[PDB]
């Protein structure tokens, strides 16, 4: 999994070298940033449910057809709505994994790999999940560098869907 | 490859769960001990060559049949191969110290290494002795109270010992 | 050249990716460490001459034969002594390059690549340069994290010679 | 590849010189501006997809012959290739912003690119327009005074513009 | 371009061989089928405009939001509608290229290569173009083996979008 | 790779024999049924994506633990891998329908596939369910009496079923 | 084995694709040609013995030395003659395999692969087998497209020996 | 690679146009002449070895200095290379006859071949003679009125000649 | 690969010993017999093709089922493969004769060859017959008293037989 | 192991060929030279001890510091002296292996491979072993072509250390 | 070209090494053998014409059909006979090139490469040239080691044709 | 690659001629001088390292700007590259001495080497000096009258000089 620390080791291991100051400086930056990253992960976790519930509605309001249109890919049934809230929660949970791990690795491995294939096969529009992420970014209530961490990984998701 | 942080992440994901407070607090204390972890890696790494050389010099003193004609470490080709294996093991151990997790050492060093020495005729029991020597030397160096901010690194030295023992147990 | 920043870019460029928070945390650690690294580079530069002069003697005292023994590889002639002081200064100057660049790149590219070949061809013993570096490490007069930076790159040289 | 720091190092080495105070002070001010540099990289990178898409949408509006049958950007294969080239150029520009030096952009992106477009029939003058669009968008985004500690980033925005102009000049 | 004839040659050329009866039998099947393929290409070309106009509406009726929703990717403006009718015509024209060439080559090279990238970047939903193709398949008015040829390449487009 | 014709050839050669009349007549009736065989391949292939998607949608409805956290088809990487395996199996089955012989399916798809799923933790019994779903859908589609010259394709549908069953039996 | 059908599949399988109309047109040409191919295979099989007996003599008349010259490679002994008639029958049987399979695969795999090595090691002259094939081509008594099929594979053998 | 059909397609696409009736009629007449095209390919291909051999035998009779010591076709290595080049050229010509288009011959055979012979010392003017010999032989064979349904293939023989001339012109 | 000389060297080294007189005398007598060794290699090698061909001709006479339809040596592909295996074995045997040591034959020919024939269906017992034929022919040729300086080569012919037997024993 | 004979076989085996006169001429040259090579190997073996004892002293006289300087790499202790005499004997024994085998193979495989790594790790100076070999070359008492053989492999060692 | 000397260099150059005694022993064997090799080359050259004339007849007597049978590949015409005598002389001249060069290189490069292709295309039977070489081997009148050299390269030709 | 013998062969073949007596006598005198040729190769090769080192030590004494900061031979990477080039050139020269022909040196060392140094900034005029130094040292060593059978090697030393001059002329 791609974290600042596994990148440091990967770099050294690729060249057949012991670690050096070059790499330890990189891990120190991960350890220092961790303060702001944890603060964000803890806040997003504590407010996860209202953020998922809020994000799901932002989608249904932006894209009303997804609640009235017939089809197993839409949220026009109780099951559809459940699947959607489920997916939004998956995205939110991956953001907190990235904050805790200090990199994109968790989202890369668990969500982004295969994403475009899944969205095509099941006829899921990326516009939906972008809007859900855009809503979380606006209403997570984070300030300072904690917001910068959170937005960096939410915007990372958004670029994967664009 | 997993570090201490990715390890927790991968366990929560298998359960489909956000992290609990017990996990956010445990991962915060790793960070708060990060300086000590970097001192240990830096110290062991800055003395890699003396750790290895002195360990070999002692190994061959105690087991002189490894360097007698016919011995597994006789000729410069096999001696160099032996010194290299000791360098490699130490290198992957220092990787594990930085990551807070043994996966890099397991996946990229120790896995299959017992079978390798068996197919070559190399006595892994002697390789374990070598790894034991490096361990005592690395811990003595990394926990040297001199020229550093005083503090308690005992839990870290237990962890560092754990990796050396793990490698030593995997070859014997 | 191998610096914390070129490693960050190399990592991203290798995978065909934009940079991510994973990499920016690494550069932040380089920028934070720079305080201690610069302090050391400035001090080693300001006291370079007495350190070179002191280191050269530590060698001649440790290895007296290098001043009395006949041969173009020894310091038994004014030219030999000049070449030696020159070489010690090269090592010291590379340490300060590594501190300024934040990594081993300068020493790797300008000194370590080819080192063993050069020491064999011209019959220069590594023991000599180790002793010179050992002397600089003991008498650079650096405290705190500045000493840790300096020693990390001096000990890096020593491992290359061992 | 060179960053701003390695650049100075390589110049001092060519002269065989230690660094002077004028150089130690100049390299300290880079560090003191490092936060701003990271905000710019983060901001441009977090909006990579909209920078590219909106730039293309404008390019094709202004030059609709690029998307007419026979146009160099007609068919999805050539459109995708065009959008990719725009992604790639932007990616190497953000690399240069982090490094404080254009060498990565020159060596790995711009060198030989003029000859590539000439051998393919691609009008580099239109690629330059594209790069101009991304530039204005990236600077507007990176220098947005909102949601950030107030301060002066004007010298940084001049540098960022320098890289975009450099790429635009290399294809035309 | 991938046609039954270039596949025959490619096969022989790959192995360093002259053509053989193995390959000539394949071209004969292309020449025999051409009767039905041409009939379809001529009919789809002769009725192209009403099919494009009909297909565009099937989309706007199936997906009404694409005509009322704000955004440059939707057909809520005269330009948007023009772009859409343009795209539907591109699909129809590729079907006739495939019928004339006797294979997928034209559609593969001019439309499918890059398709998913284009639909993601400009936020164009595949569901739209599938519905347009589904409408053409139902109302091209072809019978017998001419319909089988036409449907084979329209369904080929649909699988590329699914 | 063998088709129905090469199959007979390779049996006669092993015996050193010309073909008998019983064989010339049997191979003529394949040819006379060739149109039907091409309709089936064309129909299954033109609905490949709906066959796969609808089969998966049903599989996951019936076995929701495959998509729960920890499930073998959880995460998009493993879901995509699963949908791919279903695409691949269907593709090699349609190959067999055209060839009149299972060798392509055996040699290039099914051989070793049971061992692959066992080494990965994938339940082949669930892969068999998936293959069963595709089978019923492919036969319903291929034997649809609509928009085609009326006739009897029952022997062909038994053959097509044979290949699906063969693949399903090889993973369970 | 190389037949029109395995070439179609090979082509698709090489590119990772389902079959397409491009390939099915090729198999249709094999199925249509099969009428003429079978007719030839059945006739060559029904008259195989007189064709083998006739071809063997054409050789001995063209190359009389092969019946009087001493050596295990010649037909100057009852065993030699048996081996020769055997070989001619092998060639004739491969022609009928190619007609039934619809391609060169049978002859390629069972006879041509290794041919030049075998003819060199055992001192068998290709001129002999060409003359035997030339005789079969002239006296198989086939008309129309059945003759065209037969001659295509007999001339294919002849080119392998030239 | 383009055949006669893909050629028209690629021209219409460059213009963004459906095909006109003048094009649908022209492509129908290719099909109606397809049998003749297959007879020519089959005939030339079934006599490939005699076309080549007899062409070489005549070339060396007329230009015996090519086989004298020092000649470009002296030694078996260079003779074999020469016979091969003649095989290869004939092979790509028969490809063009089947495709109704010279692109395969141009892209994969003739492009760069003049430069190859110049860098090796091979007289392309003599290679052109060789290609001329094969041409007359291939046309005589392909247009043989014997053992075939009578008809007019004159336009086809002009096309076949066109490819031979094209290759001959590209080496001289 | 070891020759007779390197063999002794590698044994002395394993013991850490200089060579004794018993070894210096034994290695001198190899040299003094070197001419005979070169005559044998030259003679067997100059008749490689007749040794192989005549051996095969006899093998197939005695075991005609190997060349009947279905036989392991039926078709020209398998016949050529068989003749090749016989060429290869003979080639590595002549290598061993020159080296005075079987290591080249063991390491590069015979090791794993029994498993190869078992996985292919080739009867190694028949391959052993083939190797037996070549042996008698090679010895008859190499020990031919004609056109050579008279002398005793009996010890050499025993050695040469040893290699053939070794190969024959390794496949059966 | 690299001997004139294994090189001959290697050459043939690399190209897939039987041996030829090209190679047998090479082995004949090995067999002819063996006379002079054996003479040298026998003489160096018979006088090995006085040559080792003499060579060890030449080193201690040339490099007196190696007998007085503290360190496990020096001959300032009974064990150190034992290790040194041991090493000199290893070099002498390899020369005789090369003479008996007719090539460098023995020294290449048993001593040269890994040499530079070993001399660096244990801080053993190549100058020492060169001087020991230089002494053996001057005092082996060989004349004629036996000396030429001995010197060829001693000078071969010296080049490996330079 | 493959000679004992170019093999020696090739071996060294392949491994990136200077030459060593291993290789020089091989060239010495070439230089020693040269005495016998030259003697043979000079004798075969001096008697070339009677050997070519004698060898041509041995062929026509062994294979009488080659003088009476119609065809451009046979010696049934003055030109055919000229071509044959020419070819036999080519073989004889290559044997003398191999003797002078000390290896197979000349014959390998000028005659064997392409041989089987040429004999197939022009319908030239290897049996003919084997008989011509067999005649030269029996009647070159060489004794001792000169005969051994000559026969080694004539038998080398024969194996290439078998 | 050609040696002195293959050289004559390739000239006679180009003419289609047997060798004349003038050629058989010339090639015999090479053989009769073969011992001297082997002494020269052996002597130069046994002193390869001192030839190179002493040559470099003198080059850098005479041209100290090559080792000053910025110089082409400054840093250990470029110094090692320089010493290597000197090793390589000397190695290919000794090859030529053994072969009696410069083709190996030309084809595998000198061809394109002038262009290489020009593209790198290396002054070939200084490389020529280096080659001149090695030449004088190699000839002094190879023609040393000590410890060898007395005789005249002057023609050989002229040849050896020819190769050094050839290499020196090709870089300048
Ligand atoms: C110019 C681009 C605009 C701007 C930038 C700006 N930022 C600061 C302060 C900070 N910026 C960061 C950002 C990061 N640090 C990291 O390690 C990373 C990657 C993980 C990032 C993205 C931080 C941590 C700080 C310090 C904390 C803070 O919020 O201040 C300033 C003030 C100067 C300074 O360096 O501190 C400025 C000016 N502000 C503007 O008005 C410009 C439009």
């Amino acid at each position: 999994m791609k974290t600042p620390i596994t990148e440091a080791i990967a770099a050294a291991d690729t060249q057949g070298r012991f670690l050096s100051n070059t790499e330890l400086q990189a891990v120190d930056g991960r350890f220092k940033r961790a303060v702001a990253s944890m603060e964000a992960a803890r806040a997003l976790t504590n407010n996860a449910q209202s953020l998922i519930d809020g994000a799901a509605q932002a989608v249904y309001q932006k894209f009303p057809y997804t609640t009235t249109m017939q089809g197993s890919q839409y949220a026009s049934t109780p099951e559809g709505k459940a699947k959607c809230a489920r997916d939004i929660g998956y995205y939110l949970r991956m953001v907190t994994y990235c904050l805790v791990a200090g990199g994109t690795g968790p989202m890369d491995e668990y969500l982004i790999a295969g994403l475009s294939e899944i969205n095509s096969t099941f006829d899921l529009s990326p516009s939906w999940y972008i809007e859900a992420l855009k809503y979380i970014k606006a209403n997570h209530g984070l300030t300072g560098q904690a917001a910068v961490e959170a937005n960096a990984y939410i915007d990372y998701a958004i670029n994967a869907l664009s | 490859m997993l570090d201490a942080f990715a390890k927790v992440v991968a366990q929560a994901d298998a359960r489909g769960e956000f992290l609990t407070n017990a996990q956010f607090d445990a991962l915060s204390n790793l960070v708060k001990e990060g300086n000590k972890r970097l001192d240990a890696v830096n110290r062991i790494t800055s003395n890699a060559s003396t750790i290895v050389a002195n360990a070999a010099r002692a190994l061959f003193a105690e087991q002189p049949q490894l360097i007698q004609p016919g011995g597994n470490a006789y000729t410069n080709r096999r001696m160099a191969a032996c010194l290299r294996d000791m360098e490699i093991i130490l290198r992957y151990v220092t990787y594990a110290i930085l990551a807070g997790d043994s996966s890099v050492l397991d996946d990229r060093c120790l896995n299959g290494l017992r079978e390798t020495y068996q197919a070559l005729g190399t006595p892994g029991s002697s390789v374990a002795v070598a790894i034991q020597k490096m361990k005592d030397a690395a811990i003595a160096i990394a926990n040297d109270p001199n020229g550093i901010t005083p503090g308690d690194c005992s839990a870290l030295m237990s962890e560092i010992a754990g990796y050396f023992d793990r490698a030593a147990a995997a070859v014997a």
